[PDB]
């Protein structure tokens, strides 16, 4: 029935897709999320929205996952989507390992997911899924990998980046603090702490308000672990005894 | 005989706090041994594995697609399968072929990922469980097994008993089944370590 | 208004526009004439011409030797319908080794072109025909509608200026049960020149004619062919 | 917010700004459009059915016109609102019954076969290609536990069972007085069962009945199976009414 | 605008779309029914749109089962769409169950088929009312009708189109329980030509069929004979 | 046929309005609590019960899924009975593969994903209902709400329908961590209190408790029970 | 098996032997071979126990629906067509031989055969099923028209008796139905009660 | 294998053994196969193993959806037709030879149901490769109304019957005792079998065997 089919999957004038395009200001309002490179490993670092007292605490993080056994996501916008999204990620990663009998390379798991998304903004009268993700990863042909993509079905590779709140900004301070080829781990992590001291300006940094997921390689074997809150707290004081110093 | 074109033996064995799964080594179509490492037992978990004997071609593909279905269910659970949920998982995917099954018959050993219980069990082709507190065993040599086994399995046996026990079971019932052997490989699930050895058999 | 755009939509008066234009699809084709005898059912067509270079479109086809019909509408409906015809005749005689009835057949067309007007998406057919056959009952005229009406006929006629020749019909219709075949044809030509401007005259290159009977196929006549039907317009 | 609407909202059945659904509450509106009311009371021993009949055309076989259905030998029904959606969901009824006896072997519960006649409305309420029924479904019947039964549905795929019930035009001031008779009642719980349906409708509707102007089904502990009173037997409690 | 599909309620709880398509039904010309004690019996003003049309063209009485009559007013294509269902089902009945479909059941089941195009954007309503009618020993004389909301009642007399309303009070007049079919053919000619509006519409022609004991149960057309003495008789009632 | 596109679509300002809208029908509907004690949890709701002439046990908001899971909900109550009978279906086909009773948070991920599809699928409007899913497995209790969207989230206490924000602050100045089963429906019986208007009876108000024994409503007596100190 | 059903002015006397067997094994020796349809039509079958009891159930489905629809009783010949129509359309997969009997308002007490294959015949008495073979003979001599109702039961008890005792597999006891208007009345011959005729010794 | 069952005063006994055989050979000494229905309801299952497990595992998943939806306690009837009406589907195919029992609001009932799907209603059954010999004990022995314990007697009579003269029965007795009060799932038993002790210790030491290769890996 055409009188009430909104139509989205269709061109505006300007050759642009207003649902993808309204889809992306959904995740431009969720939850701060970053992925930093280092020559040692990957992280996530991310704002949490489950934060009221009375919450329970029963999953190992809110917002990331675990895809397979050398990668990991998270996600900004709409959680219901997200999780449809992921589920979709463990599917596929499971198909080529059926298939291969070896884990799937990074970027064709993000490739086949962002065809999936590519899809819904050309047919099918849906809406497109309201979910940015980055992904973070190991594999034989590229070794640490970071990925972002977006509902347009778009995704690059990136040493450093942010989607959500405040990307932006959190952005600028990435360009500019970021080296390139000299990141550790333990670097990566202060400056993703100092990123997220800056963008979540309302208010004041805790350990109950962020998660942390690092992506390491120890044996020939991927390491993907949360962080717990003991030494996301130990971060937050080494950041902030860091900029007591910072004039002299 | 369907069962019998690539022969094969594997069988499990529980003792304390520990179980063995053992499987013979040979890879061969009707009289011709084509391989002597061909791999039967596959793990399913840190202490945790699946042993399937039958057709060799079927044995690959129910090892993996299980793999498959396992690797889903732990990333979306919690946690590491358990033993038995690990059986009925296996059922259901050999049933789901009841009018077309694959021809394999495995046998599963663990321990609890929380308890360390001892587990074993087998299957038959179509997905029926079989849990038993002593043994189980799959393969063309299955009554040579099974003589082996009730004349020398005891209750409560420590891992070296145990391995000396699953050892002389496999290798004594093998040598009278002209399509199993070319070797045995065994493995212990301890509580804090996997035990893999490699035993001196006969190679015809 | 809100009521035009979909044959789904009844208006307040219970009218369905969408049928309505499609029977404008009808009366804007070039005229054809229908009429029978006791013995014979005669078809006669002007054709439309696009350019002075253009042959002349088809308004007369064949649907089995017993049955043909003349259109005015969309071509392209007029041939979808044809072909539904072609295969209900054929059927009867694969099945039933007899032709179809001509009333059949008509009820076949109207339960066919009825559904369409009846589901979201969908449009009339935007053709109207004449149909002549001959069987068992004899001759017949009929006439179908984009509304998927039907009707049988002493005569008819239909497409632009039709009114003039449906005049003409009834004026002398009291004498085509008696009439021979050729005055039969007469009659459906004078009925048919009735529809033209004043100044312009039926010709070899404009003028169409199909006639069955009793013993005769259905048999189109055009060009040469027609020339012995118009001369003694006298 | 109150009486608030954007988009699509009264056309089709989408949530409006406050959350509601402007075309289910419609649908609720076309239950008066047939001018009707009916009444159900059910006590320890039996429940009843009472419905107007009204047959202003001589001209109608008047024996053709009911709003009393079978459902099956043991579960009746009155239907209140538009007819031929009515007969619809009745035909609908039917088919899950039978379908329930022949797939269980056991009699549908009368609370099982409204609430999947409810359950059946629920979809219309929340696809929007199809517009919900514009009516509702009382049923009765004897359950081997609970005793007489009296359950109704709706166009919103609501359904609730009942001391006593009503639909149509006056079920409102039907509701009223069934919950004040009720209230005196010793344990809650009506007795003369067919006198208070046929007393509250008539009293709704301020009309003192002839025999013909309604219709009353029954079902009893005693006697499971759904009956219809015929004219004669509704006389018989219309003068034992009048008299006292 | 909440006129525009059967699937869309008006805020008053009205199907705007059947409503319309009774209007079609209520523009027709006049068709009635009345049951009698023998059979029943169904005229229609036919009215004749062209000199040019054969007698007999464009029908409204139709043979639906060799027992059942059906008679229509509105839209002709659907109710000609209408009479195919119903001959379907009458066809359908008798090879599931083994014998001729009850009336009542087949205007339940037609009835049911026309309220299921007034529920969704995908269809419409269909444009036409129509009158069933039959006669059997067991059963007796029976005379339903069913509109384009898929409503179903049976009747003494009935009238549809657009004299509908004078016609069901000429009907009322009649004494019908105690007549025989062949009294009630004049009458309904009669009726017929009272309600003909002849001033606004100048031809028409009568239709008449009839099922009772006297064509043992059988519809079939009226006896050219008796219908031609059924009009003199009107026409001079008339006078 | 079918509508084969979605109903619910982006904004300009990137919000689902269906959903949110959905939302408003769940904040209307009638109030509902739960509550996770150390030893098990309670869910209590009221009832939007005018009249003496309901059978109040005719029909229960409160339900069972499985043995050990249990369901109540705010806002539409026939969205409601949909959600109900597919978390019943899915806790079927989970047992019959695993041949061990579906854990809570599977069971709620399930029927969480279930309403997300409402949210994109063709022709059809999001569920107006919010669920809260109570649970016993893996020796310990777990209390879940699931929303419109699809999102869902693990709670010790909160409240949905009419009147939640302050029965959320009211419970949020009164649940301790080590609190027990019986003081936990006391105090969730209060929350239902504060938004209340009426008179509590055993009659209008329904409870379902799951510890280790096990998901069960509460029988009438037993709630009036437990409201003579109330 | 041994089926039989006989007509009388006012209803039916129907009948059948009660064992089923698996080769010679007998897996029920009391079987229940006379099945309710209706309120005044029953089912007599033989054959296949799994295809008959299917089809009896899905008959008495579609006949319930039928008759609550029509708000009246059903007719025994439509019950006969619905068994008929579902027989022979899966004539190649069931094996089913069926005698339909009963009562109805419009044509009294009324027995149809439906045998394999799917054929449907009205007769004034019926027998099938394995054991209908040994009385052939005894039935063609011994029907007269005009039977009372007590004689269409001694009729059918000995006729079901004589089959029973040479039919290796038919036997038990004898189950017995009467159908008229007034309703069913059932009984069981058993041991003593079944009529007892002489084996022929020297 | 051995199953049965019998209606009693104030229930139903169902009993079984506990033989599983692949070929001629047992591979499961101890095989449960009374399997819960409903908490009123359980069934024996003979024939093809993985149908009989497949098969009431289905029917006790719909029936407890069904009980959840009504609220009531399902009834024998219901279980009956779901199995019958699946097996006809199946045509036999599903080797599936039941006997179902248990107490429902209309008392105790018992059926036989076969793979093709007929099923006889019957006051006392048996199935499986043992049935004849378990048959002969219920003609011999059984009686209308039995006490709870006679009727206990009865069943473990005619198990035993069969785990003695049928080559597919053996090992334990299992019965199941339903009535309106109580549900007494009895696994074992009786143990009428027993493997014989072993004469000889074969305690093979350290070394006994040879090995080629070896590799520890350590776990958490
Ligand atoms: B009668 O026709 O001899 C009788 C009538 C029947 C009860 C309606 N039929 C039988 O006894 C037939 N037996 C069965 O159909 C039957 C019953 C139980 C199990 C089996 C079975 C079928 C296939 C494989 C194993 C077991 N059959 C008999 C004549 O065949
Ligand atoms: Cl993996
Ligand atoms: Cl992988
Ligand atoms: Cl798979
Ligand atoms: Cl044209
Ligand atoms: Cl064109
Ligand atoms: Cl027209
Ligand atoms: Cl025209
Ligand atoms: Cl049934
Ligand atoms: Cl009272
Ligand atoms: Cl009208
Ligand atoms: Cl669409
Ligand atoms: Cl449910
Ligand atoms: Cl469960
Ligand atoms: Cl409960
Ligand atoms: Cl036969
Ligand atoms: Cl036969
Ligand atoms: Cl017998
Ligand atoms: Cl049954
Ligand atoms: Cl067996
Ligand atoms: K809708
Ligand atoms: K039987
Ligand atoms: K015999
Ligand atoms: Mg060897
Ligand atoms: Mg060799
Ligand atoms: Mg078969």
């Amino acid at each position: 029935s055409r009188r009430y089919d909104s139509r989205t999957t269709i061109f505006s004038p300007e050759g642009r897709l207003y649902q993808v395009e309204y889809a992306m200001e959904a995740i431009g309002h969720a939850g701060t999320c970053l992925g930093i490179l280092a020559n040692d490993g990957v992280l996530l670092a991310a704002e949490r929205r489950n934060i009221h007292k009375l919450l329970d605490e029963v999953f190992f993080s809110e917002k990331i996952y675990k895809l397979n056994e050398d990668m990991a996501c998270s996600v900004a916008g709409i959680t219901s989507d997200a999780n449809v999204l992921t589920n979709e990620l463990r599917l596929i990663a499971q198909r080529y390992l059926l298939q291969y009998q070896e884990p799937i390379p990074c970027e064709q798991l993000v490739t086949a997911l962002c065809d999936i998304k590519q899809a819904y903004t050309q047919f099918g009268g849906k809406r497109p899924f309201g979910v940015s993700l980055l992904y973070i990863g190991w594999d034989k042909h590229y070794g640490f990998q970071l990925y972002q993509s977006d509902p347009s079905g778009n995704y690059g590779g990136w040493k450093a980046t942010c989607i959500g709140n405040n990307s932006a900004a959190a952005v600028s301070m990435l360009k500019q603090d970021y080296k390139e080829g000299e990141m550790t781990l333990k670097s990566a992590l202060a400056l993703a702490i100092k990123v997220l001291n800056k963008t979540m300006d309302v208010s004041k940094l805790s350990a109950e308000k962020v998660e942390i997921a690092t992506l390491t390689r120890e044996n020939g074997k991927t390491v993907i672990r949360v962080l717990k809150q003991k030494e996301v707290e130990q971060l937050i004081k080494k950041h902030e005894e860091e900029e007591a110093k910072a004039e002299r | 005989s369907i069962m019998s074109y690539n022969g094969g033996a594997v069988m499990a064995m529980k003792g304390k706090n520990c179980v063995a799964i053992a499987a013979d080594r040979r890879f061969g179509i009707q009289a011709q041994m084509v391989t002597t490492d061909f791999q039967k037992i596959f793990p399913m978990g840190d202490r945790l594995y699946i042993g399937l004997a039958g057709l060799a071609t079927d044995v690959q593909t129910v090892a993996q697609r299980l793999k498959f279905r396992l690797n889903l269910y732990e990333l979306k659970e919690g946690r590491q399968i358990k033993p038995y949920t690990l059986m009925s998982m296996v059922a259901n995917l050999l049933y789901e072929k009841r009018f077309g099954p694959y021809y394999t018959e495995p046998v599963i050993a663990g321990l609890d990922p929380k308890t360390f219980k001892p587990f074993i069990c087998s299957l038959d082709l179509i997905g029926c469980p079989m849990v038993t507190d002593d043994f189980v065993v799959s393969g063309t040599c299955a009554e040579q097994m099974y003589g082996m086994c009730e004349s020398l399995w005891e209750p409560n046996m420590d891992p070296d008993h145990l391995f000396e026990t699953i050892s002389q079971a496999m290798l004594n019932a093998v040598d009278r089944d002209a399509v199993s052997g070319m070797g045995v490989i065994v493995h212990i699930i301890e509580k804090d370590k996997i035990t893999t050895r490699t035993l001196k058999a006969r190679m015809d | 208004n809100q009521y035009d755009n979909d044959v789904t939509v009844w208006s307040p008066q219970g009218r369905i526009h969408q049928i309505e234009y499609a029977m404008e699809a009808v009366k804007q084709g070039s005229a054809t004439v229908g009429l029978k005898s006791k013995t014979h059912a005669v078809l006669v067509a002007l054709k439309r011409a696009q350019s002075e270079l253009a042959a002349h479109q088809k308004k007369i086809l064949h649907v089995d030797n017993h049955i043909g019909i003349s259109i005015a509408g969309l071509t392209a409906d007029a041939r979808l319908l044809c072909n539904f015809m072609r295969q209900e005749c054929l059927d009867s005689r694969f099945v039933f080794d007899r032709p179809l009835p001509v009333s059949r057949l008509v009820s076949l067309i109207g339960s066919k072109t009825q559904i369409p007007t009846q589901r979201y998406g969908r449009r009339p057919y935007g053709v109207g025909l004449l149909i002549a056959g001959y069987d068992d009952m004899g001759p017949h005229i009929f006439q179908t509608c984009p509304s998927a009406n039907y009707f049988d006929c002493r005569a008819m006629s239909i497409g632009a200026r039709s009114q003039s020749a449906r005049t003409y019909l009834e004026r002398h219709m009291s004498e085509f049960m008696e009439c021979n075949l050729n005055e039969l044809v007469k009659h459906g030509l004078r009925a048919l020149r009735e529809t033209l401007p004043a100044e312009q005259d039926l010709t070899t290159k404009n003028v169409s004619i199909g006639i069955v009977g009793k013993d005769l196929e259905f048999t189109i006549y055009d060009d040469d062919d027609v020339s012995p039907f118009l001369e003694g317009l006298e | 917010s109150r009486g608030s609407s954007a988009g699509f909202d009264r056309h089709i059945t989408i949530f409006s700004p406050e959350g509601r659904l402007y075309q289910v509450e419609y649908a609720f509106k076309a239950i008066n459009q047939g001018g009707l009311t009916s009444v159900a009371v059910r006590g320890k021993d039996c429940a009843v059915i009472v419905t107007q009949k009204k047959v202003p055309d001589k001209l109608l076989d008047s024996s053709t016109v009911t709003h009393l259905f079978k459902i099956t030998e043991n579960i009746g029904c009155v239907m209140t609102g538009m007819t031929a959606d009515s007969r619809s969901q009745v035909q609908r009824a039917r088919y899950e019954a039978a379908n329930w006896k022949y797939k269980y072997g056991y009699e549908i519960p009368v609370d099982m076969l409204c609430k999947r006649i409810a359950d059946i409305s629920q979809v219309y309420t929340q696809n929007a290609e199809m517009r919900p029924l514009g009516c509702c479904m009382i049923l009765i019947g004897i359950d081997e536990e609970q005793g007489p039964q009296v359950y109704k549905c709706d166009p919103a795929g609501y359904y609730c069972g009942f001391k006593a019930t009503a639909a149509g035009v006056k079920q409102t001031e039907s509701t009223s007085f069934l919950e004040k008779k009720v209230k005196k009642k010793f344990d809650w719980t009506f007795e003369q069962t067919v006198e208070t349906a046929i007393t509250c409708l008539s009293t709704v509707l301020s009309i003192d009945f002839k025999p013909s102007e309604i219709e009353v089904g029954v079902v009893t502990v005693e006697n499971p199976k759904f009956r219809i009173l015929t004219e004669a037997e509704i006389d018989a409690h219309l003068v034992a009414l009048a008299e006292r | 605008g909440y006129d525009l599909s059967a699937s869309t309620f008006s805020p008053d709880g009205r199907v705007f779309q059947v409503e319309y398509a009774m209007k079609a039904v209520e523009n027709s010309s006049t068709a009635i029914g009345i049951r009698c004690k023998d059979g029943v019996v169904f005229g229609v003003e036919k009215l004749v749109l062209s000199k040019l049309y054969e007698e007999g063209s464009n029908k409204r009485l139709f043979n639906v089962d060799r027992h059942v009559g059906m008679a229509v007013a509105g839209l002709l294509a659907d109710a000609r769409s209408l009479a195919d269902i119903a001959r379907e089902e009458a066809s359908n009945f008798r090879s599931n169950f083994g014998y001729n479909i009850p009336l009542k059941h087949l205007a339940d089941r037609v009835a049911m088929y026309v309220h299921a195009y007034t529920l969704y954007s995908a269809v419409r309503p269909f444009g036409c009312s129509f009158m069933l009618g039959s006669y059997s020993v067991n059963d007796g004389a029976q005379l339903y009708m069913i509109d384009p909301s898929g409503v179903s009642y049976g009747y003494w007399g009935c009238a549809i189109g657009k004299a509908r309303q004078a016609a069901k009070t000429e009907i009322e007049k009649l004494q019908m329980k105690e007549m025989t079919c062949r009294d009630i053919v004049k009458e309904v000619a009669k009726i017929i030509y009272i309600v003909h509006d002849e001033v606004k519409d100048k031809a028409f022609e009568l239709e008449l069929s009839w099922v009772g004991e006297l064509t043992n149960g059988r519809h079939e057309i009226v006896p050219k004979d008796i219908r031609e003495e059924a009009e003199k008789y009107a026409k001079e009632s008339l006078k | 046929r079918g509508y084969s596109f979605s109903l619910t679509t982006f904004s300009p300002s990137g919000k689902l309005v269906q959903i949110e809208y959905a939302l408003a029908a769940v904040a209307g509907g009638a109030p509902s609590v739960g509550i996770k004690a150390a030893n098990g949890v309670v869910l209590a709701t009221e009832k939007k019960q005018k009249s003496i002439l309901y059978d109040e046990r005719s029909v229960h908001k409160v339900e069972p899924i499985t043995k050990h899971i249990g369901l109540v909900y705010s806002g539409m109550g026939p969205d409601y009975r949909v959600l109900v009978h597919r978390a019943r279906k899915l806790a079927q086909q989970y047992y019959l593969v695993y041949q061990e009773p579906i854990p809570t948070a599977q069971l709620v991920q399930r029927v969480a994903s279930v309403m997300q599809e409402y949210t994109q699928s063709g022709g059809v409007r999001p569920f107006g209902v919010s669920l809260l899913i109570c649970g016993w497995n893996e020796g310990r209790p777990y209390l879940f709400q699931s929303d419109p969207s699809g999102a869902y989230f693990a709670w010790k206490a909160t409240a949905m329908g009419k009147n939640y924000v302050n029965g959320k602050t009211f419970l949020e100045k009164r649940y301790n961590e080590d609190l027990e089963l019986e003081d936990a429906i006391h105090t969730a019986i209060l929350t239902l209190k504060e938004s209340f208007e009426g008179q509590m009876t055993e009659d209008n108000i329904e409870v379902g408790i799951c510890n280790e024994a096990g998901f069960r409503r509460l029988t009438p007596t037993e709630v009036k029970d437990y409201l003579a100190a109330i | 098996t041994t089926i039989m059903a006989v007509q009388f002015d006012g209803g039916v006397v129907l009948g059948a032997d009660s064992r089923t067997t698996t080769g010679s094994y007998i897996a029920n020796r009391v079987t229940d071979k006379l099945t309710p349809i209706h309120d005044r039509i029953f089912c007599c079958r033989s054959g296949s126990a799994a295809d008959t009891q299917a089809v009896a159930d899905a008959v008495t489905y579609q006949l319930g629906f039928h008759s609550i629809e029509l708000n009246e009783p059903p007719l025994v010949h439509t019950a006969a067509s619905l068994f008929k129509e579902m027989c022979y359309r899966y004539r190649e997969d069931l094996m089913a031989g069926i005698i339909i009997a009963g009562w109805d308002p419009q044509e009294g007490g009324q027995v149809y055969s439906v045998p394999m294959g799917g054929m449907m015949v009205r007769q004034s008495f019926a027998i099938g099923g394995s054991g209908s073979s040994y009385i052939y003979g005894y039935v063609d001599a011994t029907y007269r028209e005009g039977m009372t109702k007590e004689e269409c039961l001694q009729f059918t008890a000995n006729a079901l008796a004589l089959a029973m005792e040479r039919d290796g597999s038919s036997g038990g006891v004898i189950r017995l139905a009467a159908i008229a208007e007034s309703g069913v009345e059932r009984q069981v011959l058993l041991g003593d009660q079944i009529p007892k005729f002489a084996v022929a010794t020297l | 294998t051995t199953i049965a069952g019998v209606v009693y005063k104030d229930g139903i006994v169902l009993g079984a053994d506990t033989r599983a055989t692949e070929g001629m050979v047992v591979a499961d000494k101890n095989c449960s196969k009374i399997h819960f229905i409903s908490p009123n309801i359980y069934c024996c299952g003979a024939g093809t193993a993985a149908d009989t497990d497949m098969t009431t595992q289905l029917i006790s998943s719909n029936l407890e959806l069904h009980s959840l939806s009504t609220g009531r306690l399902p009834r024998v009837v219901t279980a009956n037709r779901m199995l019958k009406q699946m097996l006809f589907r199946y045509q036999g195919y599903i080797g599936a030879a039941l006997v179902l029992g248990g107490v429902d609001v209309t008392g105790p009932h018992l059926y036989s149901i076969y793979p093709h799907g007929s099923t006889d209603k019957l006051p006392y059954v048996t199935m499986g490769s043992g049935s004849l010999a378990a048959m002969a004990v219920f003609e011999d022995k059984f009686r209308p109304d039995m006490e709870e314990e006679e009727a206990k007697n009865l069943v473990s009579e005619a198990i035993a019957a069969g785990i003695f003269n049928d080559l597919g029965s053996g090992s334990n007795i299992d019965l199941c005792v339903i009535s309106k009060n109580k549900l007494d799932f009895l696994r074992p038993y009786t143990v009428p079998n027993k493997k014989g002790t072993r004469l000889g210790r074969y305690r093979c030491e350290k070394g006994t065997t040879a090995v080629l290769t070896e590799k520890i890996t350590p776990l958490e």
